[PDB]
RNA sequence: CACGGACCAAGGAGUCUAACGUCUAUGCGAGUGUUUGGGUGUAAAACCCAUACGCGUAAUGAAAGUGAACGUAGGUUGGGGCCUCGCAAGAGGUGCACAAUCGACCGAUCCUGAUGUCUUCGGAUGGAUUUGAGUAAGAGCAUAGCUGUUGGGACCCGAAAG
């Protein structure tokens, strides 16, 4: 669409609403991101603190597949049983078996603390655990097997 | 497949949080505790 | 002539319809201008006022929420009212028995209230059984809960973010955001 | 079979059909509805007289 | 409750089976969007052009 | 060169607001040794009425 | 007594794209995105689709690394609306969003340094005019549209030069 846009609507209109004064010409500014610390400094140094210098170290050859550790919190264990399961698991489990979740299968590599859950006892099976997390599992009656 | 869907508890008295906060350590310090001899 | 107060001829900034083409939107404004002209109540002109909304000031709200707005004094078996969408929460593990009334329902929101022994309704029965706006219990949801309030503001020392892409420890970090490079703002 | 309904399910995976907004498309029934009609004040004058 | 509809033949006749309507007709009827889809897909079978 | 005509005039188009006080405003410049006590107290307070 | 313009016709100048901001419409909604690709086809269309991937659901730190409920997910002030009483005025209760404020929680910095301990490992506990693009019953993903931004021949024509 260009029935739509505001250089139909200035067809007449000499200085197509870029000025008279000053117009618009080729290029004044610079081009780029140029004149950061010089005339542009005063938006850098306002909207976009941190440009301008070094922090930190290299890490020459970086794979992110090393840091691979998406969380997950103590509120959606229980949505990675399916949906079927886990009516018969909640209200059960005044039995003795114990429902099973195999995070690392959920696609997960550490588990965290946010949140409450029932206490109801489960196994979870995880490479990393937080101190919190574990502790309301055990709390809950479960427990936490360390896998990988 | 993988363990049984399903099965029982054992809460036997070991933390995994310091289990692997202690396995990290040892890792660390193998190096400098073998030159300690 | 005439020395002028107020801008002249300046429109109020509010929204008197919907920018919507939604026929089936139309037509609920279409009942509650009704309602709101020929009633003594508020809550009409409320929910009207609310149908005209954009889709971010008329946000999702939680059918957890939901849950703990039942939970006040004495607030146990009214009927609800959404003016938006209503969204499942799968941290809960608890959901009451009642009534909801609202535009859209998700599929899991529909579930779980239906579950619970709840009906989920439109905003056209709600008028049936509610024309004065009786024991009704409007919810909102936030709007300050987004990326791009996150943005508002910003400037020195406010505490707010950047707008940028791309994160890191070398993607504005350096200076002006500690003291050893430079300064701190 | 192929779009469903309330009672099938549809070939196409993880599709129900778009649920309504309102319920009926006829206002008027709405309107001219007894809890209504028993709640709302009387009307007048559709177009009124010029007073002065 | 579901309404029915009858089945007609080749030479015009309607016959005794008739059918319930499915929920597809009972489904929302939204011009914008059937608007609003048909402006991008009737985009889809174009060849382009330059100079 | 610095004129400084038409300012003012900008300035009151659009007004000059004052501030919009608050209630229980905001406690950063005040003593810390009088901050810590306050929180303390306050703590007791929401206890006692918790209570009666 | 500044510049162009003798007259006429036709042509003739803010565009397209990549990635983005705000705003609006829509679909679905803690998920979303069919279209790299495969099946299919009345054949560049339309129709169907797995697995991964992207963005998002968890931040913080230079980094190792750790990683979000004392509480009816807190209190106080206001707060629409709803309920109660009332002829009404008003009084009370409940009080989503939102704003101010004191706190609680996660990480970083400074401090305290327990049970135990390969005797130096470990770091519970309690703190601090410190600090963060954070938590606190999720809000986003995709398409499209005006405006706007950067790079691109980049609104059209134009150098001396290299």
């Amino acid at each position: 669409p260009s029935r739509f846009t505001k250089t139909r609507k200035h067809r007449g209109h000499v200085s197509a609403g870029k000025g008279r004064i000053g117009k618009h010409r080729k290029h004044p500014g610079g081009r780029g991101m140029a004149g950061g610390q010089h005339h542009h400094r005063i938006n850098m140094d306002k909207y976009h603190p941190g440009y301008f210098g070094k922090v930190g170290m290299r890490y020459f050859h970086k794979q992110q597949a090393h840091f691979w550790k998406p969380v997950l919190n103590l509120d959606k264990l229980w949505t990675l049983i399916p949906e079927d399961k886990r009516d018969q698991y909640l209200k059960s489990a005044s039995k003795e078996t114990a429902p099973v979740i195999d995070t690392l299968a959920a696609g997960y590599g550490k588990i965290l603390g946010k949140g409450r859950i029932p206490n109801v006892p489960v196994i979870v099976k995880a490479r990393f655990v937080s101190k919190l997390a574990e502790e309301k599992i055990r709390a809950a009656g479960g427990v936490v097997e360390l896998i990988a | 497949a993988t363990d049984v869907e399903a099965r029982a508890v054992q809460d036997n008295g070991e933390s995994a949080f310091r289990t692997l906060r202690l396995a990290r350590s040892e890792k660390k310090f193998r190096g400098i505790r073998e030159k300690r001899a | 002539g005439i020395d002028h107060t107020s801008k002249q001829h300046k429109r109020s900034g509010h929204r008197t319809a919907p920018k919507s083409d939604n026929v089936y939107l139309k037509l609920l404004v279409k009942l509650y201008t009704f309602l709101a002209r020929r009633t003594d109540a508020p809550f009409n002109k409320v929910v009207l006022k609310a149908l005209f909304l954009s889709k971010i000031n008329r946000p999702p709200v939680s059918v957890s929420r939901i849950a703990r707005a039942l939970k006040q004094e004495g607030a146990a078996n009214k009927t609800v009212v959404v003016v938006g969408t209503v969204t499942d929460d799968a941290r809960i593990f608890e959901f009451p028995k009642t009534t909801v009334a609202a535009l859209r329902f998700t599929a899991g929101a529909r579930a779980k209230i239906v579950k619970a022994g709840g009906e989920c309704i439109t905003l056209d029965q709600l008028a049936v059984r509610a024309p004065k706006g009786q024991n009704t219990l409007i919810l909102r949801g936030p709007r300050n809960s987004r990326e791009a309030v996150r943005h508002f503001g910003m400037g020195p020392h406010k505490g707010k973010a950047p707008r940028i892409l791309s994160t890191g420890r070398k993607f504005e970090r350096a200076r002006g955001r500690r003291r050893s490079k430079g300064f701190k703002v | 079979q192929v779009w469903g309904s309330e009672t099938v399910a549809s070939s196409k995976v993880g599709y129900t059909l778009p649920s309504h907004i309102i319920s009926t498309s006829d206002v008027t029934r709405i309107i001219n509805s007894s809890e209504i009609q028993s709640a709302i004040r009387p009307a007048g004058q559709a177009t009124q007289k010029r007073t002065h | 409750s579901r309404p029915q509809v009858t089945v007609h033949s080749l030479t015009g006749e309607a016959t005794a089976n008739a059918l319930p309507l499915p929920a597809v007709f009972s489904a929302p009827i939204r011009p914008d969007i059937v608007h609003t889809v048909f402006t991008s897909v009737n985009k889809n079978k174009r060849q382009a052009y330059a100079v | 060169n610095h004129t400084a005509h038409n300012q003012t005039r900008k300035a009151h188009r659009n007004g000059i607001k004052k501030p919009k006080t608050y209630k229980y405003p905001s406690l950063k410049g005040v003593d810390p040794k009088f901050r810590r006590n306050h929180k303390h107290a306050l703590h007791g307070t929401a206890k006692a009425l918790a209570a009666a």
